RNA sequence: AAUUAUUAUUAUAAAUAUUAUUUUAAAAAUAUAAAAAUAUUGUUAAUAAAAUUAUCAAGUUUCAAAAGCGUUUAUUAAAU
C-alpha cells in the first residue's frame, strides 16, 4: 500500500492527507533516512460508505496477497508468539 | 498476468496501479544505458525511461535503461517513430533502418523521442497483480 | 502485559519492565468471556532501531541459532531492550522485512534457524562493532585494572588451541548466572511517547535509560 | 475565518502547508543552481519568463492620481520584474549556437 | 584584432572534432578524426552524414570517456596555435 | 484557419472531418506499422533511391547494396524546397568537400529552438524536486526536532498523553 | 463569443508546489437519485444503444427485410 526506493509500508489513507496519497515522503526502513514511497496498491477505505458493512470497498485480490505474505506463512515463527504476550 | 480471461479491464485496456508485492520492481544499482553504457542515477530522478518489457532480467536484472537523451537509434540516429525499438546486440536501433528500410528523417523532433520516463509510459502493459498461479490466496 | 490477563500466572518474563506499569495480581479465578479474549487491542511495541540494532547484535553472536531458544538468548545480554516474547517476535518480523534475518527450516532437523542474511551480513559486522565499541567504555573494570583481564587476553588465543567450543560453555552459564544479578538490581526501563507525523499515522517514539533499585 | 464578518481579510491565508519560511537563494547554493533562477521556479512562469500570461489590473499599476503618485508595476512588486537574462539564457536560442559559414 | 579568428559555431564543432581525435591518441587509443570517412559522397561507410553545426541533443558521443566542449577550443582561436596543435591531421601525406 | 504552411513545423495533431466520428486523436500506430511494414509507402525519397539508375547503367548490374544515406554533394542543386524531393534530408550540399554543415532554412533553426526549451522544460522540473527534496526534506528533519523538544518536555511535566487514566490501565494492554 | 460568461485558444514541451474565490439551520414541486424485499414488461407509441461503480458496468439465440462502409440542413433503399 505504499512501497519505496527498496522497500514496503502499509497505511490506510484519510481524506484530509489525499495529496500525499500517490508518492510520499517516509522513513524507509530499509536504509536509515526518509526516502519517497508511492502507492503500489489500494487496501481499503479509512471510514463507511453510508449503507455499507465495515469492509465496503474489500482490500484487493492484490493487497491481501501482499498481506498473505507478511502474517500468511509465519510458520517459521510461532515460536517465541502466537498471539498471546 | 493471470486473470484468466474476460477479467482484465476492458475500456482503458489496462488497469492502472500495477501492484507488484510479489517482486518489488525497484530500479537495480548495477545499472546502465543500454545505447549509451553511462551509469544510470539510481531512482532519485525521471531522466531515465526504464522500459521494463515485462519479466525482461537479460537486458538487466530489470528491463532495457536509456538516459532519455540516449533514447535513439543507434545506426540512424533520430528519434525511435512510434517508440518500438530494435535491440540490435545491445545497442536500440530504429526499427525501420533495423529492419532494412532508408526513410532517414522524421518530421517532428529529430533526436530526441516522444517517450514518457521512469517506466511512467510502460506501464500501460505488463505484469498487472496476479502474475502467475497465485493461490495462496483462497487457500488455506 | 500483566500476569493472569492474557498470560497464565507466573509468566512475569524477566526482561526489560515497561516504565510506571504497576505489575497487580489478578485472583485466580480469571477468565474472559468467549468473545473478551478476542477483543483485547494489544500495545504496539517499539520495533526502531535500539531493539533491531540490539536483536542483530544477538544473532550476529549466535550465528546459526534455533528459533525456539532464541529469546534465551536476549534475556542474558545486559543491554536487554526487549519488553517480553512478543516485543521479539515483531522485532523479529520487522528485521525479516527489513532483510537482515532470513528463517531456513534447518533442513536435518524441523526447526527454523535465524540465518543473518548474507545481502546486509556485511552491515551488522560494522553494527555489532560501533556498539562492543561504545560498550566496553562503561564497565568499571576496564581502566581501573586492565591487567587482571590482561590474564584473558592469552588464555583464550590459547583456549582456542584446545577447547574454544568448551570454554565458552561454562563462560555461556557463567554469564547467564551474573547477568541476572545486575537484571535484580537494575533494568533497562522502557518510557515511550505517541507522535503523529506528518502523514497521520500514530507512532510511538521510545527510549531507555537503566532504573537503579538495589 | 474567525473573523466574526467575514471579508478580504480574517480569511485565514494558509490553513494548510504550514512548513512556512523557504529560504530559497540560501537553498538554492547548495543546489549550486543560480540563486536569480531558483526563485523563479516558485512564482507563475509569467512572472519570469518571456512567456504569454494573465496580469490583474491593479497589479500594472495606475496613473500618477491626483492622490497617489505613479504606481509602476515594478516598484510595488519588485519581485515579480522580468529577468530577461534569465529568459535569453533558458529559453532563447542565441545566434551563436547556429553560427554557420 | 591581431590574427584570432571569427570562428563561427559550425568552425567550434570543427575544432572539437580534431581536439577529440588528438586526445585519444594523445591517450594512445586509435584516433579515429571523424572527417578522414569523409569523401566526395560523404561520409565513405555509407552510414548518414554528421552535420556540424551539431544539436545540443545529438551531441557526439564515443563510448571511451573523451571530453571536448567549447571550454575546450575557445582558446585555440588564431591560425597558429592549431597549425601546431592539429598539425597531425589537418596536414595531408605526401610521400 | 491557420494554413499548416505557416506553422514552423507542420502540427502534430491533425483533426479533420466526419460529422459520424468524434475523436481528437489521430489513429497513430496505424500510420506506423504501415511504412515502417511496407517499403512502397513513402515516396523513395529520390537519392537513396536514384544512384540506382546511374549504377545499372554504368555497371550493367542492380546495385545489390545498401544505398549510402545524406545525398552526395552537388545533388538536387536547383531544387529550392526539396523537403520531398528527398526524405526530409536537407538540401544535400555544395558541389564541395567543405564539411558537412546543415543550411540553415527555417526548419532547422526551429529545431535547435525546442533542443534548447526541451532542455528547458526538463530542467525546470528536475530542480523543483531538488528543492522540494529540501522543504519537505528538511521539515521533516525540523518535525523530529519538535518531537525531540516536546519528548523532553513531556517527561518533566509528566502529561503521559495517554487520557485521564494512569499507566495501570495500560499494563493490562485491553482496550481497558 | 455584447461581459471578468459555458470557456484548458493544445503551436509546443514537461511530470511530486501542501500555486488557491463560491453565501446559508427545514418539507412542496423540480434538477435529481444513494438505499432497498417481491415482481419482470401487466407500464408504454414503444422495456433492453442509454452517466459513473473496485460489487471493475458486456444480454444470448432464431427468423424475415436490408447495401456498403464513404457522405449529407429536417439524415435516409438521399446522393457518392
Ligand atoms: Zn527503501
Ligand atoms: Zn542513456
Ligand atoms: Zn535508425
Amino acid at each position: 500500500n505504499a512501497c519505496h526506493v527498496p522497500g514496503d509500508q502499509i497505511f490506510l489513507v484519510s481524506n484530509s492527507f489525499t495529496r500525499r496519497l500517490l508518492t510520499r515522503t517516509d522513513h524507509c526502513p530499509k536504509c536509515d533516512r526518509l526516502s519517497t514511497f508511492r502507492f503500489m496498491s489500494v487496501s481499503g477505505m479509512v471510514g463507511r460508505m453510508p449503507y455499507k458493512p465495515v469492509d465496503t470497498p474489500g482490500p484487493s485480490y492484490a493487497t491481501l496477497y501482499w498481506r498473505k505474505q507478511r502474517s500468511g506463512k509465519i510458520a517459521s515463527q510461532p515460536l517465541n508468539e502466537v498471539c498471546n504476550k | 498476468t493471470a486473470v484468466p480471461h474476460e477479467e482484465a479491464r476492458s475500456r482503458p485496456h489496462f488497469p492502472a496501479y500495477t501492484e507488484d508485492v510479489d517482486q518489488p520492481m525497484v530500479v537495480p544499482d548495477g545499472v546502465c544505458c543500454f545505447n549509451c553504457d553511462k551509469p544510470i542515477d539510481g531512482d532519485d530522478i525521471n531522466s531515465y525511461v526504464w522500459v521494463p518489457s515485462g519479466n525482461a532480467r537479460v537486458p538487466t536484472t530489470q528491463g532495457y535503461f536509456f538516459h532519455v537523451k540516449c533514447f535513439k537509434c543507434w545506426n540512424c540516429k533520430y528519434r525511435i517513430i512510434h517508440n518500438q525499438f530494435y535491440s540490435k546486440d545491445s545497442r536500440a536501433w530504429c526499427l525501420s533502418c533495423a529492419l532494412g528500410r532508408d526513410i532517414r528523417v522524421p518530421t517532428r523532433r529529430w533526436h530526441t523521442s516522444y517517450v514518457n520516463t521512469h517506466r511512467t509510459g510502460s506501464r500501460l502493459t505488463g505484469q498487472f497483480f496476479p502474475r502467475h498461479r497465485h493461490q495462496m490466496e483462497f487457500l488455506f | 502485559f500483566q500476569a493472569g490477563v492474557h498470560t497464565p500466572h507466573g509468566s512475569r518474563y524477566n526482561a526489560a519492565r515497561m516504565k510506571n506499569w504497576p505489575v497487580q495480581e489478578v485472583p485466580q479465578n480469571f477468565n474472559f468471556t468467549n468473545e473478551q479474549r478476542f477483543k483485547a487491542k494489544a500495545v504496539p511495541r517499539d520495533t526502531g532501531k535500539i531493539p533491531r540494532d540490539f536483536l542483530l547484535s544477538v544473532l550476529y553472536r549466535n550465528q546459526p541459532c534455533e528459533v525456539a531458544s532464541l529469546w534465551e538468548h536476549c534475556l542474558h545480554d545486559p543491554q536487554i531492550v526487549l519488553d517480553s516474547k512478543r516485543h521479539l517476535r515483531e522485532v523479529l518480523q520487522q528485521a525479516r522485512a527489513e532483510g537482515f534475518v532470513s528463517f531456513e527450516k534447518d533442513a536435518v532437523t524441523d526447526r527454523w534457524v535465524c540465518h543473518l542474511t548474507r545481502e546486509r551480513f556485511e552491515e551488522v559486522r560494522a553494527l555489532v562493532g560501533a556498539r562492543a565499541e561504545a560498550q566496553d567504555l562503561y564497565s568499571g573494570l576496564r581502566g581501573a585494572s586492565a591487567t587482571e583481564t590482561s590474564a584473558y587476553s592469552e588464555s583464550f588465543r590459547e583456549m582456542n588451541e584446545d577447547t574454544k567450543r568448551e570454554h565458552f560453555r561454562l563462560l555461556s552459564e557463567q554469564v547467564a548466572d551474573t547477568t541476572t544479578h545486575l537484571r535484580k538490581f537494575q533494568r533497562m526501563e522502557m518510557d515511550y511517547l505517541p507522535y503523529t507525523d506528518l502523514n497521520g499515522k500514530v507512532n510511538f517514539m521510545w527510549w531507555y535509560e537503566m532504573s537503579d533499585t538495589r | 475565518y474567525n473573523s466574526f464578518e467575514r471579508g478580504w481579510k480574517d480569511k485565514t491565508v494558509h490553513p494548510l502547508d504550514r512548513r512556512g519560511r523557504f529560504n530559497l537563494d540560501e537553498a538554492a547554493a547548495e543546489l549550486q543552481l543560480d540563486e536569480a533562477y531558483v526563485a523563479s521556479l516558485y512564482k507563475p512562469l509569467h512572472y519570469t519568463y518571456s512567456m504569454k500570461g494573465q496580469r490583474y489590473p491593479a497589479e500594472q499599476g495606475r496613473t500618477s492620481r491626483p492622490g497617489s503618485l505613479a504606481a509602476s508595476r515594478d516598484r510595488m512588486f519588485p519581485l515579480y520584474r522580468r529577468n530577461y537574462k534569465l529568459n535569453r539564457e533558458l529559453r532563447v536560442l542565441d545566434h551563436r549556437r547556429i553560427s554557420t559559414d | 584584432q591581431v590574427g584570432t579568428l571569427v570562428m563561427s559555431q559550425a568552425m567550434r564543432h570543427a575544432l572539437m572534432d580534431l581536439e577529440r581525435a588528438v586526445r585519444r591518441k594523445e591517450l594512445g587509443l586509435e584516433p579515429n578524426y571523424l572527417w578522414d570517412r569523409w569523401g566526395p559522397i560523404g561520409f565513405i561507410d555509407g552510414a548518414r552524414a554528421d552535420y556540424l553545426p551539431r544539436f545540443e541533443h545529438n551531441p557526439y558521443v564515443d563510448p571511451d570517456g573523451v571530453d571536448v566542449t567549447e571550454i575546450d577550443v575557445l582558446p585555440f582561436n588564431t591560425h597558429e596555435q592549431i597549425r601546431e596543435r592539429y598539425r597531425d591531421f589537418i596536414e595531408p601525406d605526401t610521400a | 484557419r491557420k494554413a499548416l504552411q505557416s506553422y514552423p513545423v507542420p502540427p502534430r495533431a491533425r483533426n479533420y472531418e466526419r460529422r459520424w466520428s468524434s475523436s481528437r486523436t489521430n489513429p497513430y500506430n496505424r500510420m506506423f506499422w504501415r511504412t515502417v511494414l511496407n517499403e512502397d509507402f513513402a515516396r523513395p525519397s529520390f537519392w537513396v533511391s536514384d544512384f540506382r539508375h546511374k549504377y545499372l547503367a554504368k555497371h550493367g548490374m542492380d546495385y545489390q547494396g545498401r544505398v549510402p544515406a545524406s545525398p552526395a554533394p552537388g545533388m538536387y542543386q536547383g531544387f529550392s524546397d526539396v523537403h520531398k524531393i528527398l526524405a526530409n534530408h536537407p538540401k544535400p550540399q555544395r558541389e564541395s568537400r567543405h564539411l558537412p554543415v546543415m543550411p540553415m532554412t527555417p526548419r532547422v533553426v526551429f529545431e535547435h529552438a525546442q533542443e534548447k526549451r526541451i532542455d528547458y522544460a526538463k530542467k525546470m522540473h528536475r530542480d523543483r524536486r531538488l528543492v522540494e527534496q529540501l522543504r519537505t526534506h528538511e521539515f521533516w528533519g525540523w518535525y523530529m526536532k519538535l518531537q525531540r523538544v516536546r519528548g523532553r518536555w513531556c517527561k518533566e511535566h509528566g502529561v503521559s498523553s495517554r487520557g485521564v487514566y494512569g499507566p495501570a490501565v495500560d499494563a493490562a494492554e485491553l482496550w481497558g
